[PDB]
């Protein structure tokens, strides 16, 4: 079930790990290939990557409409890069070493765990608000001045790209 | 091994599981859906009705080769989960192109000022260079009837695509591109015609012929 | 455990503008993390 995690950390759920369309990623139930107090972990592991689907959903119907909403859409695919990164980096892991745990991923995996919840919320006053025209200028802006560095430094990326599309328009009229 | 398998779809040969633990039938899909919509254009853009129409058709096909150029060159045998994150920001893309298509459809000058909203309205993101590389030749024809009345005057028809169609002698009927300089291609060859019986910033266009017109 | 599970319901409550807890639990999280290397390096 080592290879099967990876899997629906990206996007692909199983029969060991079911979806749901209300809750998200969850454990199905007791198996006996498994430690009795170990589901803990996975199901804490699994909030993880419930986040993670709700982004590409988000990402892939687009939905509200506006080229700035649209921009800020291609700007949240550059912040999960990483986490595309990262997550990959363990496959090199497990193939050269089979017998690995899985207590070692949430060691490796602590930092992600703190950036989206953070930035997951800024998605849901969009779509609880309808955020349309310029003022997600202010929304990203307004939750960048976040306390923690690395969400700090996420948000900022996306301000960098969003301005993008404000400086184009206003060097086109001015 | 299967990627092998799998990265023989994009290019659409068929193959053991490809007709025409358990999970893995819910990721091969998510790779595979990409590889219905590339057959889904050698179906629509193979032939070489409208001359526009055709340079589109011709202008696609500079396209596609490099989306098979860029496969079977990187990976001889990688991670199965690579393949599906590294063909996402490329494979998302290929699935906008079928809004695009069919996959009616317009036609002469219709489709060239069609193609031209499709810019402004997904401007910044990263659709920008694609659809104007295909606006770019896309058009490659229509200037050449353009570049007539400017320099020849030889009307030149085939089925229609041009805006205008063919005493008084003044009955070429005439009745989007900055409307400016519409009106004044109209004149600019009937006189022409009558001495030889006697950011999108469009200035690639109207700076060699304005020039010409006043002259 | 006690000391280190109320800690854990601490960071909790916090994840799910003051300013300050929140800046302070991002140096109490940071040491967890050193501190959870040593103990799963052991497992191995």
């Amino acid at each position: 079930m080592i290879h099967e995690l990876l899997l629906a950390l990206s996007g692909y759920p199983g029969s060991i790990f079911t979806w749901n369309k209300r809750s998200g990623l969850q454990v199905s139930q007791d198996f006996p290939f498994l430690h009795p107090s170990e589901t803990s972990v996975l199901n804490r592991l699994c909030r993880l990557g419930t986040d993670y689907i709700r982004f590409t959903e988000f990402i892939e119907q687009y939905t509200l409409h506006g080229i700035y909403l649209r921009a800020f859409c291609t700007g949240l695919d550059s912040v999960l890069q990483p986490y595309r990164q990262a997550l990959l980096d363990l496959e090199q892991e497990f193939l050269g070493d089979p017998h690995l745990s899985i207590s070692h991923v949430n060691y490796f995996l602590d930092q992600f765990q703190l950036l989206f919840p953070s930035v997951m919320v800024v998605v849901e006053q969009i779509k609880s608000q309808k955020i349309h025209g310029c003022q997600i200028l202010e929304t990203v802006y307004k939750h960048s001045c976040g306390g923690l560095p690395p969400v700090r430094s996420a948000l900022e990326k996306i301000l960098a790209v969003c301005h993008g599309v404000m400086y184009k328009q206003l060097s086109a009229w001015m | 091994e299967l990627v092998k398998d799998v990265l023989n779809v994009l290019i659409g040969v068929v193959s053991a599981t490809f007709s025409l633990p358990e999970s893995i039938s819910s990721l091969l899909s998510e790779v595979a859906e990409y590889g219905t919509c590339y057959t889904r254009l050698s179906h629509f853009s193979l032939q070489p009705k409208g001359l526009v129409f055709q340079a589109f058709t011709s202008g696609l096909r500079r396209y596609l080769q490099y989306y098979r150029a860029c496969v079977l060159s990187t990976p001889p045998t990688l991670s199965l989960l690579t393949i599906g994150f590294l063909f996402k920001k490329l494979g998302r893309q290929l699935r906008y192109l079928a809004e695009l298509c069919g996959v009616a459809f317009p036609t002469g000058v219709k489709l060239l000022s069609y193609l031209y909203q499709e810019a402004l309205h997904n401007c910044s993101n990263e659709h920008y260079p694609v659809l104007l590389s295909l606006l770019k030749t896309s058009c490659e024809p229509y200037t050449r009837f353009i570049h007539d009345w400017v320099y020849s005057g030889v009307f030149r028809d085939a089925y229609g695509e041009f805006m205008i169609q063919v005493k008084l002698y003044w009955t070429h009927g005439y009745v989007v591109f900055l409307k400016h300089i519409a009106h004044d291609i109209y004149v600019c060859g009937k006189t022409i015609n009558l001495l030889k019986l006697c950011v999108l910033m469009k200035r690639s266009i109207t700076a060699p012929l304005a020039a010409h017109i006043s002259l | 455990g006690q000391v280190v599970f109320r800690l854990q319901e601490f960071i909790d409550e916090v994840m799910g503008p003051f300013r300050t807890y929140q800046a302070f639990m991002w140096a109490l999280y940071k040491y967890f993390i050193s501190f959870k290397e040593e103990l799963a390096e052991i497992e191995k």
